[PDB]
């Protein structure tokens, strides 16, 4: 009950007054737990006029814990996992993966919301956390060549976007 | 974002199709701007 709720109230808010770059919510009703995202590749980075899919699913007690996030398409970053999982400190409770963050970063709790996470990784795709290492190839090249990483994210967007079509 | 959330299930999920609709092909426009002024210069 309270789930479900909360999840339309987001979803209401992010509709009515969302940031721009970002589409998110549950494009099938009768499953109100799993939305689909677009996000916008931040200008100014080598992810601009990318346009990634991604999936949220929360769980049955939201927003007592956190969704979590993947990309679906291929993606190069060093905070995203090989597999599309996002590594962000916000989609984790306090206590929960203290190797992986920093601790001044948010963590999950039930005021954060949706907007903050997807804003979050908006963030995250201009500026990499450097403690979050998730994919070690992108982890070594964003720190060591950045500009072979600029060039690698600008032809995998180029590739993704080619794939991603109205459905 | 700019628009009222419509208040039945199947309004508010074909404002979603088309709002990704309408990104979609936003995004899908630049990119083609772009390479064609790649191919130009070959
Ligand atoms: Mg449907
Ligand atoms: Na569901």
């Amino acid at each position: 009950a309270m789930a479900l709720r909360r999840l339309m109230k987001e979803y209401k808010e992010l509709t009515e007054n969302g940031p721009d770059g970002i589409t998110a919510g549950p494009s099938n009703e009768d499953d109100f737990f799993t939305w689909d995202c677009l996000i916008q590749g931040p200008d100014g980075t080598p992810f601009e006029g990318g346009l990634y899919p991604a999936t949220l699913k929360f769980p049955s007690d939201y927003p007592l814990g956190p969704p979590t996030l993947k990309f679906e398409c291929e993606f190069f970053h060093p905070n995203v996992y090989k597999d599309g999982t996002v590594c962000i400190s916000i989609l984790h409770a306090p206590g929960d993966d203290p190797n992986m963050y920093e601790s001044s970063s948010e963590r999950w709790s039930p005021v954060q919301s949706v907007e903050k996470i997807l804003l979050s990784v908006m963030s995250m795709l201009a500026e990499p956390n450097d403690e979050s290492g998730a994919n070690i190839d992108a982890c070594k090249m964003w720190r060591e060549d950045r500009e072979e990483y600029c060039r690698v994210v600008r032809r995998l967007a180029r590739k993704t976007l080619g794939l991603l079509v109205p459905r | 974002n700019r628009s009222k959330l419509p208040s039945s299930k199947k309004e508010r999920e074909e404002l979603f199709r088309k709002r990704k609709e309408e990104m979609i092909l936003a995004a899908r426009k630049r990119m083609e701007g772009k390479i064609k002024g790649e191919k130009q210069d070959k």
